RNA sequence: AAAAAA
């Protein structure tokens, strides 16, 4: 228990990683099979 | 012990020599390395210390 | 859950030749341990099996052992809980024939098998021999009395150990595959259990 | 650094203690020595049960270190060889936060500290020193060292901290230092500027502690 | 032997009975299963067959005592507290009319220790009682208990009676058993050495505590 | 294999329940299932009104088996502990066995353990209900040579003895708890109450080294008819056993008898009967 | 709990040639049962089993609506035994065990409930075991088959969700049936008795669908103690005796 | 003395064969001394407002 | 006055030998003196006075305690709620006997003294002083009704003559009294309505702690009931 | 009478108004409680002994 | 799982 809330909050506390690098770019389907495209 | 038969000792003795010869005797299979699939490798590390 | 870390409750998770390794006595924290590695065509298998004992119960008066066998996770989650469950109870009903329980009166030995990686490129049928292989290892590591190598092999879903040199049975397992492999799976597993029978001895010889 | 403490606010409780800084208010609980369970049994030292719980929701791992932390400074405080085979209740209950609890733990734990060692001495329980525990951070931007900050000064600080002493002597001299957490940060310049500026704080308030006893405790007897 | 030296589990060793020629008369050897081999029955040419088989991977030794003894011994278990045997013990509880421990080693026979591993804060280990009467020989009826022992002392001593599967019965009564390590104030002091059978001091605070003390 | 498809469903006696005044005499003295409330005698439990001489009582309709002084008994090792033994008679507690009530011949788990069964006597009578067993005698020990099986314990009357020897060379112990034992009939068994008008192997836990078929068929077929009138709900006495078994001999296959319709048939048959040339 | 002198007695009188049961029965027979069949209106489908010994099994069947697309199992079987927990060791292997045994592409037709090409029914099978003094993988077998046979859906109008509002639909399908074996000796048992399975040498759980043995197929252990391992042939006899004998019981519990 | 395993057990552990099953983005096998450690990484998507 | 904190330098000085006591700390290694609670030192004898809700054995204490269990060699009894239980020995009464045993049951009101008690092992009490004529009390205390107090309160009470308790209580009404050093006492009158007002005066002594408001609390509190 | 357990007394009072005195020799060889002797036992030395 | 008379 301790040892998970440590991990946690040590690398909250160590700021090795931020909200904005969690940010998920999305991306679209369509059908031409099905190819998908990013933005870039 | 003189109950038991004393070439009966004999006998089944014999058939443990032909029990024996008739079991594990007979082993053949294409020898396969050891080598680590993944994990066989870091694993089993013998202890080493650093100064 | 005050227990462990969850984290956000809101949130989904992500949606999208036989070569054997065996090692054992490489954990200090029991008595007994074993790897083993297996690859063969595009599917691998890599278990870890802990034996913790033969530990004094209080209060017991078992005139016998008793062996108690539990299979985890360690990475990737795909067996069901239910489905892990029943395989442990199918692997005890073998080894209390393999080990000898007149020898640990009033004494238990408990055995921790962890499913730690298996690429696959039944299903849990092709885990069993391995998890079989890795017990039976594990206990003649940390110094219980076995009657006998206990071994198998998995044939199209038809699982079934052997023990007395292939010349009796200690565990069959038949789930799905099809019909009259009777006399088929038990000629291919026991050639399987030979193999693994020769590696295994070999494996507590060498180190 | 104005606080205020209690001593004996509870009545079926051996001791107790209500302490209260800036708005994190933490009132603690002692019973002892009293019969332990045979889980808990020590046949030379003296057990130590304790029991953290939050101002919002249900204890979770993150009390179980505030847990963890306090036992290491409550442990050597308490002479545990003058009950033998005995148990000791120590719970600590948050009132308030006084921060953010989701972020920052350390404002908390101090109080935890000071409620808890308070609870020990009205429970009357054997103690080789006294000890005293402050919260400290330092800002990102000022990069200013400041004792027992606010909620607002902890949201744009860049790393935060918890000291607590063992003090000696008329509240002077210093044994050994008991807790020393640090999150954030930080290089080596201003760890020895923590202490040089915490050992101070510290002190005053030790001696303002043991005025507090006095107070309460002299009209009992 | 004509038998297998090196022996796997479920190695077949040697049948149930033997017999050799010499000196003009048949010798019996009689086969008997030891800690490592079991006596098990084997079916071959439709008939029954009992032989002796190893159950554990180690040598194959037979050994004979005034008959051939079959065990194999590994590269503990076997170890076992059985009467007569001295065993080194930690005190856990006192009590007025006994004292209660824990079994940590048991000595081995001509010195040697057989260090029992097990977890001391679960219970799993080994529980053992000293009775107020065990304690020593002189004035078996009337004997305080406190300062004879202390909780955190290690005791030497023999078991007389296993009695139930839970608590074994030792006792301290001969001069080589008693308190052997032991610190001053159930060990916040310093530590302490025994120089008086029923006095224990320590050089080094001077402080003294009565115990029971072995022999050097 | 048989089965029963059901569908769309799942001097006189007087009958009592809970809560009804039996009587308005505050004479009478006070029994089992009545409570004392102001002069007003009420039944506890659902059953017949007992009057015999002064005792008042209430016999309820279904109940444990009650342990009474001299009753003859068959229980089991529930566990073993101190100095004593405590045995399972199928009552509402276990019943005790004392160091001092057993047979010493010249670490108890070396006489008695877990899971033996024994045959033994009522001593005496604790204040809970609690029955002490006594095993100090010949016809006394522990069981062996044979099989168990269970009936209820109101199907079984107190007798002089409830050792019987049965055609068939077995013997049956027949215990009031409803607990009762078949084993092959021993040198005791044969002559017991006989001569009277005329010791480390009693504790062993070797069956006979021989046991003919002719015997182990008869403690099976023995088995199958006494249980099989319990089915009917009729009081086993040995007359009524040795009837069952002669009944039941119509059937070649001794695994015919565990249908329904065969057991209350042999039940039937022992019913009328006795009915028959009782009048 | 039998004692030594129990277990002894039993084993010889079973490992014997002329195999002797202690209730008279033959290697075949099997001991009689009561089943009750739709008690309850609120489901679908129910079923209640009485065996000698005492044990009892109640079995219960409901259905509602789901896309056969996004579900890959149409048939969820859930164990409660009487005075164990969810989690319980042998409660969680039979339902593992049986989930097997009924499944969509084991023993069980999925077209059978299929309604539409979109939706179809997706059947919840309850089972409660009031007593059990052996293994009841056997007899809950036997309620869930006669609680598959008598069973009451909501009827379909379109064709390819709307239902009936009175009359209903019987499923007619031919659920698995799972025999328990015993190996004791030499000699195969078919339906364990409570004292048999604790001096047994080993047992056998098998399968059975149209008239034909089919998995899932077990070895499992009667007792941890008497367990010791068998001859490849008691295999192939055990099938064979439950391949012979399996027309009978379906052909009994089919009235 | 410390040695590891990186990327061992992920499903990126190979370039050209991916796996299809295998949830784990990044993975770890430490083993320091005697006490050895596996550290396995999974992910998950949460739609923030 | 003078008060004491814990760790803090000791002002006897270690020339002259001085006694040890209750409050005060021997180090069994570094053999330093220093003070383990906090209050009032009073030297005459060395010791410490700090305020306690938990009563610890220690021989030559009188106290009161109710029986929790009784078993064949002893007594188990408790002095106070969740604390380590007591033995009082069946021999540990007067005119004791072999065969026949005192009779006491559980929930028995008992005032004894503590004979032999170590801190690492259960404490016994005896029934009868070693001694003072047999009789100071000792025995079962029929009826009557008992009140939790602070150790502090329950010291002065028995040992300090001029605590105005006993001196208000006895011209207000007549009663037989025992206190015991566990913060328990016990107080029985002929009527009801006086036992009630003597519990309600000792439960706001205890509360207020004031010597003077002694008579005042009294006398507000036996014209309450009528 | 209030608490229904006369019924008990008065039949544990009629079992010891019924106790009968018999003499060592010819005493029960069966132990109970309703038969008194002097020595209840074949060989009253081995307890003796024993102590 | 001690107990009652003398
Ligand atoms: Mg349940």
């Amino acid at each position: 228990m301790t040892i998970s809330q440590k991990l946690h909050d040590s690398i909250l506390h160590s700021r090795i990683l931020p909200k904005k690098a969690l940010k998920v770019k999305a991306g679209v389907r369509s059908a031409n099979t099905f190819s998908v495209l990013y933005p870039d | 012990l003189e109950t038991i038969s004393v070439p009966q000792i004999r006998d089944v003795m014999e058939r443990f020599s032909v029990l024996c010869n008739s079991n594990i005797s007979k082993s053949r299979a294409k020898p396969v390395t050891n080598s680590s699939i993944l994990l066989g490798k870091i694993l089993p590390r013998e202890e080493h210390d650093i100064a | 859950d005050r227990r462990r870390l969850l984290g956000p409750a809101a949130a989904k998770p992500m949606a999208f030749e036989q070569e054997l390794s065996l090692h054992t006595g490489f954990i200090e924290n029991c008595n007994g341990s074993a790897l083993v590695e297996a690859r063969s065509l595009g599917h691998q298998t890599s278990l870890i099996t802990a034996v913790y004992g033969p530990r004094s119960i209080r209060g017991s008066f078992t005139s016998q052992g008793t062996i108690s066998i539990q299979l985890k996770n360690g990475l990737l989650e795909k067996y069901n809980t239910n489905e892990l469950k029943e395989v442990s109870s199918f692997l005890m009903g073998i080894f209390n024939s393999v080990v000898n329980l007149s020898r640990y009166p009033k004494s238990g030995i408990d055995i921790f098998v962890y499913l730690t990686y298996d690429k696959d490129l039944s299903q849990i049928s092709s885990l069993i021999p391995h998890c079989i292989t890795s017990i039976t290892l594990a206990l003649a590591d940390a110094g219980i009395e076995l009657v006998d190598m206990a071994g198998a092999g998995e044939a199209n879903g038809t699982v079934v150990s052997f023990i007395k040199n292939g010349e009796e049975i200690v565990g069959f397992w038949k789930d799905d595959g099809d019909d009259e492999d009777l006399l088929e799976c038990l000629d291919r597993c026991k050639e399987q259990y030979n193999r693994y029978r020769d590696l295994m001895i070999s494996c507590l010889m060498n180190q | 650094m104005s606080v205020q403490a209690e001593i004996g606010i509870l009545d079926h409780v051996d001791g107790s203690s209500e302490f209260v800084s800036q708005d994190t208010k933490v009132i603690c609980s002692v019973t002892g020595p009293i019969e332990p369970k045979a889980r808990q049994e020590l046949p030379t030292q003296l057990a130590l049960e304790i029991i953290v719980r939050p101002a919002k929701g249900v204890a979770t791992t993150r009390e179980k270190v505030l847990e963890d932390k306090l036992r290491a400074v409550l442990t050597p405080l308490i002479t545990r060889h003058c009950y033998p085979r005995q148990l000791c209740q120590i719970t600590c209950q948050i009132l308030e936060s006084g921060e953010d609890e989701a972020e920052f733990s350390l404002r908390e734990l101090s109080c935890c500290i000071n409620a808890a060692f308070l609870a020990l001495v009205d429970a009357g329980i054997a103690l080789n020193s006294m000890c005293a525990s402050i919260p400290i951070a330092i800002i990102k931007d000022t990069s200013d060292i400041i004792v027992d900050p606010t909620a607002e000064q902890l949201k744009i600080s860049l790393s935060v901290h918890t000291l607590a002493l063992e003090f000696v002597n008329g509240g002077k001299v210093v044994k050994n230092v008991l807790l020393l957490d640090s999150n954030g940060d930080f290089n080596e310049d201003q760890l020895f500027s923590l202490l040089e500026l915490g050992e101070q704080k510290c002190q005053e308030l030790v001696t303002n502690i043991r005025r507090i006893i006095q107070d309460n405790i002299s009209p009992r007897l | 032997f004509q038998f297998p030296e090196i022996a796997y589990p479920g190695k077949l060793i040697c049948p149930q009975y033997g017999t050799e020629n010499k000196d003009g008369e048949d010798i019996i050897f009689n086969y008997v299963p030891g800690p490592g081999t079991k006596l098990i029955q084997y079916e071959h040419n439709g008939r029954t067959l009992e032989a002796i088989t190893a159950t554990l991977v180690g040598t194959v030794r037979c050994e004979e005592e005034k008959n051939i003894l079959v065990s194999v011994l590994p590269g503990f278990a076997n170890n076992l507290p059985k009467e007569g045997d001295i065993v080194l013990t930690r005190v856990t509880r006192l009590s007025l009319q006994r004292a209660n421990v824990e079994i940590l080693a048991v000595e081995d026979k001509p010195a040697t220790f057989s260090v029992s591993q097990a977890s001391s804060d679960l219970g799993e280990t080994f529980r053992g009682i000293i009775r107020s009467q065990d304690v020593r020989s002189t004035d078996r009826d009337r004997v305080k208990v406190i300062e004879c022992f202390k909780p955190g002392d290690i005791v030497r001593a023999q078991v007389l009676s296993l009695g139930d599967g839970t608590n074994y019965y030792l006792t301290t009564a001969r001069n080589d058993l008693g308190v052997v390590f032991a610190r001053a104030a159930n060990g916040a002091g310093g530590l302490m050495y025994a120089t008086d059978w029923q006095m224990m001091t320590s050089p080094v605070t001077g402080a003294t505590e009565k115990r029971k003390c072995a022999k050097p | 294999i048989t089965i029963t498809k059901r569908n769309g469903a799942f001097s006189d006696s007087q009958i009592v329940t809970p809560g009804e005044l039996v009587t308005d005499d505050p004479i009478w003295m006070r029994g089992h299932g009545t409570y004392f409330l102001d002069n007003m005698t009420y039944s506890s439990v659902a059953g017949t009104v007992s009057r015999v001489n002064r005792l008042l009582s209430v016999i309820p309709l279904k109940g444990r088996y009650a342990p009474e002084t001299g009753d003859h008994v068959v229980g089991r090792i529930a566990e073993v502990g101190n100095k004593r033994w405590k045995v399972d008679i199928g009552g509402k507690q276990h019943a005790v066995l004392m160091l001092g009530s057993v047979n010493l011949p010249g670490q108890m788990r070396s006489f008695l353990k877990e899971g033996d069964l024994l045959n033994a006597e009522v001593q005496s009578l604790f204040q809970d209900g609690s029955a002490s067993l006594h095993t100090r005698s010949l016809k006394y020990g522990k069981l062996r040579n044979g099989m168990f099986c269970q009936v209820p314990s109101s199907l079984i009357v107190r007798a002089k003895n409830h050792t019987h020897n049965l055609p068939g060379n077995i013997t049956v112990v027949l215990g009031v708890n409803g607990y009762i034992w078949l084993r092959k009939t021993s040198q005791m068994d044969l002559a017991r109450d006989t001569p009277s008008a005329n010791s480390w192997q009693i504790y062993s836990d070797e069956n006979d080294p021989s046991i003919s078929n002719n015997i182990r068929q008869a403690i099976c077929r023995y088995a199958n008819v006494i249980k099989a009138l319990a089915f009917c709900e009729i009081g086993i006495t040995q007359q009524r056993i040795v009837s069952a078994y002669e009944a039941s001999m119509v059937y070649s296959n001794v695994g015919e008898l565990i249908e329904k319709n065969v057991m209350e048939s042999i039940g039937s048959d022992i019913l009328t009967a006795e009915k028959m040339r009782g009048n | 709990s039998l004692s030594v002198a129990e277990k002894s007695y039993l084993y010889d009188s079973l490992a014997s040639t002329p195999s002797i049961r202690p209730d008279g029965r033959l290697p075949h027979q099997f001991r009689p049962i009561e089943i009750f069949t739709d008690f309850l209106p609120s489901s679908n489908g129910s079923s209640r089993i009485i065996a000698s010994d005492g044990s009892e099994c109640i079995v219960s069947i409901k259905s509602k609506v789901v896309d056969h697309h996004v579900e890959n199992e149409l048939l969820q079987v859930d164990v409660d035994i009487a005075g164990q927990r969810d989690d319980a060791l042998v409660v969680e292997t039979i339902t593992s065990l049986l989930n097997k045994v009924l499944k969509s592409g084991s023993g069980v037709d999925s077209s059978k409930l299929q309604l539409t090409k979109k939706y179809s029914f997706k059947i919840f099978v309850d089972v409660l075991v009031i007593s059990s003094h052996s293994h009841p993988v056997s007899l809950i077998s036997f309620a869930i088959y006669s609680a598959l046979n008598s069973t009451y859906l909501p009827k379909l109008i379109s064709a390819f969700p709307t239902f009936h509002d009175y009359d209903m639909v019987k499923l007619d399908i031919n659920p698995p049936l799972v025999f328990i074996l015993a190996v004791v000796g030499n000699n195969m048992l078919l339906d364990p008795a409570a004292n048999e399975s604790e001096v047994a040498n080993n047992g056998l759980i098998i399968s059975w669908s149209n008239g034909k043995i089919t998995s899932p197929i077990r070895s499992v252990a009667l007792n941890d103690s008497n367990v010791k391992s068998f001859k490849p042939h008691l295999l192939k006899q055990g099938l064979a005796m439950v391949e012979k004998y399996a027309p009978d019981v379906v052909r009994s519990l089919e009235n | 003395d410390v040695a590891i395993e990186n990327n061992t057990l992920s499903r990126y552990a190979d370039a050209g064969n991916i796996d299809t099953k295998n949830n784990i983005l990044g993975s770890n096998v430490l083993k320091s001394g005697k006490t050895i450690v596996i550290t396995s990484i999974t992910g998950g998507i949460i739609e923030e407002t | 006055s003078t008060f004491i904190f814990p760790g803090d330098s000791f002002p006897v000085d270690p020339t002259t030998p001085v006694k040890l006591g209750p409050g005060i700390y021997c180090d069994p290694n570094t053999q330093e003196i220093r003070p383990v609670n906090t209050g009032v030192l009073h030297v005459s004898t060395a010791y410490i006075d700090y305020s306690s809700k938990r009563y610890i054995p220690s021989v030559n204490d009188f106290v009161i305690g109710v029986i929790i269990g009784t078993f064949s060699d002893s007594y188990k009894v408790s002095l106070q709620n969740f604390s380590s239980s007591v033995s009082l020995s069946y021999m540990a009464f007067p005119n004791a006997s072999k065969k026949n045993r005192p009779t006491l049951q559980v929930g028995d009101l008992v005032y004894a003294r503590v004979c032999t008690a170590e801190k690492e092992l259960e404490a016994e009490i005896e029934c009868f002083d070693s001694t003072t004529g047999r009789d100071a009390g000792f025995g079962i205390l029929e009826d009557g009704m008992i009140i939790d107090v602070n150790l502090n309160f329950a010291r002065q009470l028995l040992f300090n003559n001029d605590f105005p308790l006993l001196k208000v209580l006895a011209a207000h009404t007549k009663f037989e009294v025992a206190i015991g050093l566990n913060g328990k006492i016990w107080v029985k009158c002929e009527e009801l309505s006086n036992t009630l007002a003597c519990y309600r005066t000792i439960m706001e002594c205890c509360q207020k702690n004031d010597t003077a408001a002694f008579k005042d609390i009294a006398k507000r509190q036996f014209k309450e009931i009528l | 009478i209030e608490s229904n357990k006369l019924a008990g007394v008065l039949y544990e009072s009629r079992n010891v108004a019924k106790r009968r005195f018999e003499y060592s020799k010819y005493r029960p060889l069966t132990p109970s409680s309703e038969v008194y002797s002097p020595i209840e036992k074949e060989s009253p030395w081995k307890i003796l002994m024993y102590q």
